[PDB]
Order: structure tokens, then sequence, then C-alpha cells
């Protein structure tokens, strides 16, 4: 709620955007445009890690007043992290919600965006700093010698009894599981919508923001079949032209019920039915048989084979219009059910009609971990200079790069699987890897690696005993002399039951502890030494 | 007709009545096996025909053209009815035979072998390349500017959109169907000769589904059927009418088999 605070925002500021994301750029370019509206100059920021943030504030170590960070907050008791913070205006708006309340209270230098149907931590502070044992609050925080306005020292006994019996819920917070919550800038759309901004491109940008982690398999939407009311209610109800829409530029954007198979639009088919997980794994194509069952479905559709190696755009007409008009009904009965989802589309003009999510699979492929040593931040500056209507020579290069990665992905999966590199190693499953790729250096592509092997093996070689068990993976960086990256990932098909691994790896860190890092605001990640994991893995079993 | 309908109907009550290989007979599934891959070269077993209904050896030679045509109608009315989406790619079919209890060597066939079932082999030599043909009779009327309609022999009826008139005509280079074509020269092997003389030879025609399959200098197996060029200019003659000979190709088997080859048992 800043229909009241936004009228504070005229003077100088700093607009930070914590570590790379599509929520990031989407929620921030809009604010760039907003703040060049009422004549203020401002600052956009790259974060490569929390050290980059602390040196950034060090680099911005002034008394700048309206300082902002978005999509972060769970790092420290940020008053403790931040010394010169005395009365400065801070702002969070983060969807990684499970944050401690030391950051929430002290109502001078934070903004409590607390609003949810979960009144779950109301007394959560009434004993941590308010009470203490082995240390005048008139509590355990103060003296405990029968001086606080069955024995003289059962004071501490009741104190710790309450403390620990409700650490049953403190250990529930930040020590069992993590997630994200709500949108990144849909709140910001409805904020700005009071100020008469009918920027259709802003709607597209927020659609990009949601359809990243609308991936109901990756991160939950929840609002989805409710936003089929909500977002249309934003846009559809207010029609500027009931009769004049046969226009060239930026025709008022639309919504249709289509699919999430990869790049149906810009490529041929029979390679693009091959690289997604949900279509592939449920048809098992890395074995020979899957091509045959695929072929016998192509029979029932009776598309030509020659056509199925032509670009969908390049086909003749009637098939390429009737395609999805067929596929939605005679795919439900042949092992695959749930690729059809709710998304948008629009053209600028005559060139072709871009697909409302097909940018994000180019954006994820704009993470070029090149050896030039500069390119992450340049990738950011390219990305946010991409989402417009203007810069478009580069989006095609993005698509090309994306597809060649996505068809390099499988190339390792067949290699790894039928050699049976699926090491069980006890309570969970376990994977190991040997040398570097420019493909899968960084971890986004690494989770994409894991989330094809996982479905493949765990669905197809077992009974139903072990189909619900979690995942890990190595990933070496010949970049930095040997660090042996790792990421934690969840078991099958439990949308709300998300990661144990917000901290869970730290068990072995607690036991032995070896050079571990958590440099990212991302929890679902760790960083190590080159080969000092084996005994740490023997620890990290349980 | 009553009996002359039963041929296709016996094919229909064949391809789901005769069984081998412990159930799920091939032609129940061979035809869809081939409609998947977009091949349009279904093949028949003769020995299976002798196992099911031996009637189809005497009924054939009186005009095997009509036998093959009454074959192909069945594949059409099966496939394009059961895969109605199929009617896009080729929309035409014919069948093949690969089981004949006889290998007729060259220099063994005469006028008695006219227009009937054959098997023969030999070796390829030089022949033509690859060319297409015509398939249908359609003209363009030139008096009144209409088209005569759709219709080795000419037809030319007087009935047409031009008040059934315009004996004259002209022709377009489109809206009429075409057909691939190629020739061959069959010579006999230099093993099974009469031990040191010239060899003998015949020409052979193969058709559109069968091209870029053969090659100069190859081993061969063909069913074929004996042709008769109907007139090499009958007139005042030589000491012989100038008459000629070809065989028309139904189905080849190659003997080298340089591909992934054999069909598959069920178990």
């Amino acid at each position: 709620l800043r229909n009241d605070f936004y009228r504070q925002l005229v003077g100088k500021r700093i607009l930070i955007v914590v570590n790379y994301d599509i929520d990031a750029i989407c929620a921030s370019r809009i604010l760039q445009a907003l703040f060049k509206y009422d004549h203020m100059l401002y600052t956009v920021v790259p974060i490569m890690g929390v050290t980059g943030l602390k040196r950034a504030y060090g680099e911005h170590q002034g008394d700048v007043k309206y300082v902002v960070l978005v999509n972060c907050g769970g790092c420290v008791d940020i008053v403790e992290l931040l010394q010169p913070s005395d009365d400065v205006t801070f702002f969070i708006c983060d969807s990684h919600r499970p944050l401690d309340v030391c950051n929430i209270y002290s109502d001078r230098q934070v903004c409590i965006l607390g609003d949810a149907s979960l009144e779950e931590n109301i007394p959560a502070f009434e004993t941590i700093f308010y009470d203490s044992e082995g240390e005048d609050s008139g509590a355990g925080e103060s003296d405990q010698e029968d001086q606080a306005p069955h024995e003289q020292r059962i004071l501490k006994q009741r104190a710790r009894r309450q403390w620990e019996s409700e650490r049953d819920r403190i250990m529930f917070e930040y020590t069992q599981f993590s997630y994200y919550g709500r949108s990144a800038a849909l709140m910001v759309f409805e904020l700005a919508w009071k100020l008469s901004k009918d920027n259709m491109d802003l709607l597209w940008w927020a659609i990009v923001g949601i359809t990243e982690q609308l991936l109901l398999g990756k991160i939950e939407s929840g609002a989805y079949t409710l936003e089929l009311e909500q977002i249309q209610s934003h846009v559809s109800r207010l029609t500027n032209k009931t009769n004049d829409q046969n226009t060239m530029s930026a025709s008022k954007i639309t919504f249709e019920n289509d699919l999430h198979l990869v790049l149906y639009r810009h490529w041929p088919v029979t390679e693009s039915m091959r690289y997604s997980r949900y279509s592939s794994c449920q048809l098992k194509l890395w074995t020979l048989r899957g091509e045959k069952r695929l072929h016998e479905l192509l029979l029932e559709m009776g598309l030509p084979l020659v056509h199925a190696r032509q670009t969908y755009g390049a086909m003749d007409l009637v098939l390429r219009k009737e395609f999805f008009s067929m596929v939605e009904r005679l795919a439900e009965k042949y092992d695959i059910a749930d690729i059809v989802y709710g998304t948008f589309t629009l053209s600028y003009g005559y060139r072709s009609r871009y697909a409302a999510a097909d940018y994000v699979y180019a954006l994820l492929a704009i993470m070029e971990s090149v050896k030039k040593h500069k390119t992450p931040e340049d990738c950011f500056l390219e990305a946010s200079d991409a989402l417009s209507r203007q810069h478009k020579q580069l989006l095609s290069a993005g698509i090309d790069q994306a597809k060649l990665l996505h068809a390099a992905v499988f190339r390792q999966v067949q290699s790894s699987l039928e050699a049976r590199q699926v090491h069980s190693a006890g309570s969970f499953f376990y994977y190991v890897l040997q040398e570097e790729h420019a493909f899968f250096s960084y971890p986004y592509a690494l989770g994409l690696l894991a989330r094809f092997l996982l479905r493949g093996h765990v669905a197809t070689s077992r009974a139903r005993q072990a189909s619900d068990l979690p995942l890990i993976a190595s990933c070496p960086l010949n970049a930095s002399e040997g660090m042996c990256l790792l990421v934690g990932i969840v078991p099958v098909r439990e949308d709300s039951p998300r990661n144990f691994f917000g901290k869970a790896f730290e068990q072995a860190a607690q036991k032995s502890g070896v050079a571990l890092l958590q440099d990212f605001f991302e929890p679902a990640v760790v960083q190590l030494r080159q080969s000092d994991l084996t005994r740490f893995l023997d620890s990290l079993t349980v | 007709l009553g009996p002359r309908t039963e041929i296709a109907n016996r094919f229909q009550s064949f391809l789901r009545t005769f069984v081998d290989e412990r159930g799920a007979y091939t032609y129940r599934d061979r035809i869809r096996r081939m409609c998947e891959q977009n091949m349009s070269s279904f093949v028949v077993s003769y020995t299976d025909l002798a196992n099911k209904e031996h009637v189809l050896a005497y009924f054939l030679p009186e005009a095997p053209f009509q036998m093959l045509e009454i074959f192909d109608k069945v594949a059409k009315d099966m496939v394009l009815s059961i895969f109605p989406t199929y009617e896009r790619v080729t929309t035409e079919i014919h069948v093949r035979i690969s089981e004949l209890p006889l290998i007729e060597e060259l220099r063994t066939f005469r006028k008695l072998h006219l227009n009937q079932l054959v098997r023969t082999l030999g070796v390829v030599t030089a022949t033509t390349g690859v060319l297409p043909q015509l398939s249908v009779i359609k003209y363009d009327c030139v008096k009144c500017g209409y088209v005569l309609g759709p219709f080795n022999t000419e037809i030319k009826p007087g009935s047409c959109p031009e008040c059934q008139s315009t004996g004259p005509f002209s022709i377009n280079m489109e809206q009429t169907l075409y057909r691939n074509y190629q020739k061959i020269t069959l010579q006999e092997s230099p093993g099974r000769i009469p031990a040191g003389r010239i060899p003998r030879s015949k020409d052979v025609i193969l058709l559109a589904d069968l091209c870029d399959q053969c090659k100069p200098g190859d081993e061969l197996e063909v069913t074929g059927i004996y042709t008769n060029n109907y007139d090499g200019s009958l007139n005042t003659d030589q000491g012989f009418p100038v008459f000629a000979t070809v065989i028309i190709a139904n189905h080849v088997v190659v003997k080298d088999s340089k591909q992934v080859v054999q069909s598959l048992t069920d178990e």
C-alpha cells in the first residue's frame, strides 16, 4: 500500500534489484519508466551476490534516503547488517516470504508488507529478545535472580520451556522448508493502475513476470485459474475501442488457452516434441520405442512426416491452423494430459506473432557465463534492453541459442542414463559430474538438467516404493580452479510440499563443517571446494 | 456382381481370418505399419494365399491387370476409411507379391507366356534416367474456351461444357496428374550362360513407386508380367513383322539387401 507513501517519493533514491531473475527485470523496468515520469533521476543495480550488495551500499555509502531493494530480505537482521541505517527509508517487496521477524519490527527503517491468511507468528518475538536465560525488561531479558517486575531459578525453566515448546514453531520457521510466495510486480501493476497508465506493454512485462514461475511444476501460480478472471478484469473491461482495432501497431493484447511444449511456433515439430519433459518422459523417447509410439500418435493425427520436419511457420495453411484444434482432444487419451495452460500472445506488426512466454527461454539462455569476466552484468543490461518493442535483432539470436542448448541437454541424458550413473547412495538419490560446460556452468541450466534425468529414471525403473525421493547433483567449475557446485531439488509432483533444503544441507555443516558458502540470496544452492565433499557427503546422508 | 464382387470381400475376410505366428496376423497390422511410414508399397504373400484360399491361382491369369486393380481398391477402402486423415500425402496404393514357386531362367519364355504371371531374374545394364509421365485425359477447348472435362488409347467425346461442341482443343501444363517413369535393360548373369556365347536380353518397365531403387551392375529378382507392344508398324513386312517385347514390373526383390532388412517375427 503506497497510494500514501508514493507521495513521499520525489526526492533522490536508489532502486536496487537483487540477484538475477525474470521477476527482477520485469518488476524493475516498469519502475524505471515510472520514475522518469515525475522527473527524478535514479539508479538501477546489478547484484552478483550478497557481497556485491554490501560493497554496493559501501559504494553508495551516503545518506541517500529512499533506498529500495526488491525480491530479497532474508539475509540478516538487516539492522545488524546495516550500520549507517539510522532513520533511512527501506522498502522490501519480496515474495520469498519465510523471513525472520527481527527484520520486521523496529518500525523506522523497514516496511512491513505483512498481508496474508496466516496469523502464525504473532507472539513469535515475545520470548527471543524479550526473554533470555544466562545473560530492565522485567523478563528473562533482564535479571533472573527473582528480580523481574517451586524454586528461585524455575523462572528460567518456564522461560526455556515456553521457548523450546514454541521453537517447535521457530524450527518450523527457516529450519524445515522454504519457498516463494506471491507475484513480483502484479501488485505493482495494480499500484500504478490508480495513476491512469494503460501501457499494454507493461501488461506483457508482468505476464513475463508471472509465466516464469507460473510454471506450476517449478513454482506455483495459485491465482492462475483466478487470474483468468483477474487479469482480464484489469484489461478486458476497459476497452478504448469497440470498433477500431484493425490497426497495425500494438493491437490491444489478447489471451488464449494454449500449451507449454517448447517452441511450437518458431521451429519444426519432431525435434520440439523431443526436448520438453512432460511430453518426452510420458512417451519415453530416449529409448527407441518412444519414436514408435510417437509415430502411431502422428498416425491418429495423420500429419505428414515430411511436414513434421518443417517449421510450423513454414508448413502449408490448413494443418497449421487445425493443429491445436486437433491436439487438445486426442492427446488426453494417450498418456499426456497437462501441457495445455493459460497464456497470452500478440504481434507488433507483420513480421510474426511472438509467443507470450517465448522470451523467458531466450532470457535464461542469455546467461552467458563466458570467460570475458564481465558478461553477467552485460547480460542483465542486454536483457532489460530486450523486453521492449524496439530491440529485436537480438531476441532471434536468443531463440537460436536457447534451442541449441535445449537440444544439447538431451545429448548428456542418454549418455548418463543407460550407463546407469543413477547412484542411489542411501536415503535419497545422488548424481556426480566431472568437467565443465559453458552450457551448464551456472545452476539454472543445472536444475533443468536434473529435471529431465529425475522424471526419466525415477518414473522408469522401480515400483511405486521410491518414486517420492529427493535429488542432488554435482556441477564442476573449471572456471574457479575447482569448487564442485551442488543444488538441492525436490521429489515428484508435490507442488506445495517444496524444499526441505532451505537449510537441510547444513546438517552436515553442523556436524563437521567445511568451507561452505551461501553467497546467493537463493537458498536452494550451495558452493564448495573442488573435492572436499566425499566425507561431507558421508555426513550429509542423514 | 454376385461372384465378381467376392474377390475384395475374400480379401476382407482374409486379412482378419487367416492367422500365423501365434495370433495377431501380420496383415492385420502390416498395412498400418506401412501407413505410418508413408510408404504405400504393401506386399502380399502367395504362400499365405495358398494356405487360406487356393482359389486365387486360376482366377488370375485371364486378366491379372483386373486382379491387381481389384486388389488396390481394397487397400484404399480399408486405409482411407480407417485413417481418413491420410487422404493428403499420396492418396494412391498398390500391392506387391514376393512368393512364387518358380524361377524362370532367361532364354526360356515365348508367346505362351503372354500376359500372365511371371518370375525372372538377371542383371542390369545401361538404361535411361528418371522422367515423369501423364496420368489423365483433360484438354482445354479452344473455340469456346472451356475444358472438355476429365476422361494407350484416345477418347475425345463430343460431350463437353461447350454445348457438346468444339472438336478442336488445346492443352495446359497443369491440373492433370503425372507419374514417374524409368526403364531398365535386363541381361542374364555371365555364370548361367550357355558357356561362352552372347547373352540374350529383354527390356523392362517399372513405375513410379519403383525408381531410384535399381542401379547399373546389380543382382535382381522380379515377378514381372509379359507385355506385348501392340503394333510395331504392321504393313508390308520383312521376313518378320517388326514386333517387340517387354515385361512390366510389379515387384522386385534385390539379392544384396544393403539396408536394414528383415521383417519381424512376433516373438
